[PDB]
């Protein structure tokens, strides 16, 4: 009714839904693709993909289980999904996979069939998924020589250099209990799981903490992947944003909300009450964009992302947009702010209140790791609404106005201008 | 706007050049660097290289020219001196 949180060594967390047809259990390791290193990159995405190799996934397929997995930057998750009654059928199959079995998934016929498929995997991504590719490199340059930089799915380089002796090197350090959280989502009780958990003995590497690295940092920089053979142009730009559990966590998400997200095709999109939109549409400066305030444990990235078949006029594209961003400091309409608060809520909803347990897991697992607990929607909303204009005019005033940016891109970006232009559009001339 | 005559320059996104693939550039904000990027120290080992690599191409021709200058200069001061009025009456008419 307010989400449960109790620890007997294994911090056991759950979240009940009485109208759910199914449920899900799993673990979340409080160390992700940003706890790795330059040459072991993709180790966390390698771990995910053995966990779903036909072997272990045929086991749980007779049982009636489905497994879910994802790696982030600050965190890393291993979830299993099934019918709510077969709730022990989950917990046991989890127990087998992470304390019982070890080299049953770590075969020299398994691992050389997973790594020979996480290699094709990260060779369609950087090959044909430019919007994320661009998005990923954006981190690489903004957070260069620092934790967040390492692409979550790992470089094809440090991904052909890795054997099983390396899957473990990360496992036995960062796959602990004092870095994990067990989650219960969907259609199960707190007294169903934490019972079935204290039912099982053993302890893996107790007392052990996972290790640390130099805290992340940010620096104004570019990286440009020109490719004049690609029909469009993809660009992503940002400033040093705000972390998870930062005073302006919501203030910053409200700002993103204002300019928001465009799709020049859906007539619905064309009518949004966004000021910037007035400009961009005249000549069709782009095909779409969208904003964001990506928050991570140590640092953040407020900016936006755009694709465009309009090559001669990208220079305006970036211009109109970064000028709008100036208003946030000097001239944002209050009535804009309300449409923000309003729309944030709708978005922040379909995020948190989707009828899909697997999401409510990672969400829970990550948050109850970093701050300890989760924060309720009513808590969030109570904050969103407190937000004045002055909220947004002092946040932009430090974060946005005349601060270093972080551009990245690919496709026909000859037209995308230089760094002393772009960066300079962070401000406006004053008397 | 009537037709324009083709050249070998266009503006951004149609600059005129060949179709770039493979290169990947990286830079860093002019704010994000040491004021005085690299001055003195090893930035001057080049103020003698940017010199060496060329000086001959100037000195040699400057030389030829400055000695040729000095010569007939001397030669003129002579034939217009006492010791010279002889040669003059001959060279000059």
């Amino acid at each position: 009714a307010e989400v449960t949180q109790l620890s007997n060594g294994i911090v056991v967390a759950t979240e009940h839904n009485p109208s759910a047809h199914t449920a899900s259990v799993g673990v979340v390791f409080g160390s992700g693709a940003a706890n790795e290193n330059p040459y072991n990159n993709g180790v966390s995405n390698l771990w995910k993909n053995i966990f779903l190799s036909k072997e272990n996934s045929a086991v749980a397929a007779k049982e009636g289980l489905a497994l879910s997995s994802n790696i982030s930057r600050d965190f890393q998750s291993y979830i299993v999904s099934s019918l709510p009654g077969s709730t022990d059928k989950s917990l046991d199959f989890l127990n087998q996979s992470f304390i019982q079995q070890k080299a049953n998934l770590l075969s020299s016929s398994n691992f050389e069939a997973t790594k020979k498929s996480v290699l094709k995997q990260v060779q369609d991504f950087e090959d044909n998924d430019h919007p994320n590719r661009v998005l990923e490199h954006l981190h690489s340059t903004a957070f260069q020589n620092t934790p967040l930089s390492l692409p979550t799915r790992g470089t094809l380089e440090s991904l052909e250099n890795l054997v099983v002796a390396d899957l473990e090197s990360f496992a036995n350090n960062h796959f602990l209990n004092s870095n994990a959280v067990v989650v219960g989502t969907g259609n199960i009780k707190h007294e169903d799981l934490v019972n079935s958990i204290e039912s099982k003995n053993l302890s893996l590497q107790t007392g052990t903490k996972p290790v640390l690295k130099k805290k992340a940092a940010f620096l104004g920089s570019e990286v440009r992947l020109r490719d004049d053979t690609l029909p469009k142009a993809w660009i992503s730009l940002a400033v040093e944003g705000e972390p998870v559990n930062s005073p302006n966590y919501f203030v910053a998400k409200l700002a993103a909300q204002i300019f928001g997200s465009y799709n020049a095709f859906e007539p619905a999109s064309r009518l949004q009450g966004i000021k910037l939109l007035d400009n961009i549409q005249e000549y069709q400066l782009c095909d779409n964009f969208n904003h964001f305030s990506l928050s991570y444990k140590d640092s953040g990235l407020w900016g936006f992302s755009t694709a465009t078949r309009n090559v001669t006029m990208i220079d305006d594209l970036i211009h109109f947009t970064l000028k709008q961003w100036n208003r946030l400091t000097i001239s944002v309409t209050d009535t804009e702010v309300e449409r923000a608060k309003s729309l944030l809520k709708l978005q922040l909803g379909q995020l948190y209140e989707s009828g899909n347990p697997v999401n409510d897991a990672n969400l829970l697992g990550a948050e109850v790791l970093i701050k300890g607990s989760k924060l309720s929607l009513g808590e969030a909303f109570k904050k969103i609404d407190a937000i004045t204009v002055k909220d947004v005019k002092a946040w932009a005033g430090k974060r946005l106005w005349d601060q270093d940016i972080a551009i990245a891109g690919t496709g026909q970006i000859e037209g995308l201008l230089d760094y002393m232009r772009i960066r300079s559009d962070m401000s406006m001339m004053r008397w | 706007g009537p037709p324009s005559g083709k050249t070998y320059m266009g503006w951004w996104g149609h600059m005129g050049g060949p179709k770039q693939k493979g290169i990947t550039s990286y830079a860093v904000s002019p704010y994000a660097q040491k004021p005085l990027q690299g001055i003195f120290h090893n930035a001057v080992f080049n103020s003698f290289r940017r010199f060496k690599s060329q000086f001959l191409y100037v000195l040699i021709p400057a030389g030829i020219y400055w000695y040729w200058w000095k010569n007939g200069n001397e030669y003129n001061e002579f034939l217009y001196s006492k010791a010279g009025r002889e040669e003059l009456e001959r060279v000059n008419v």
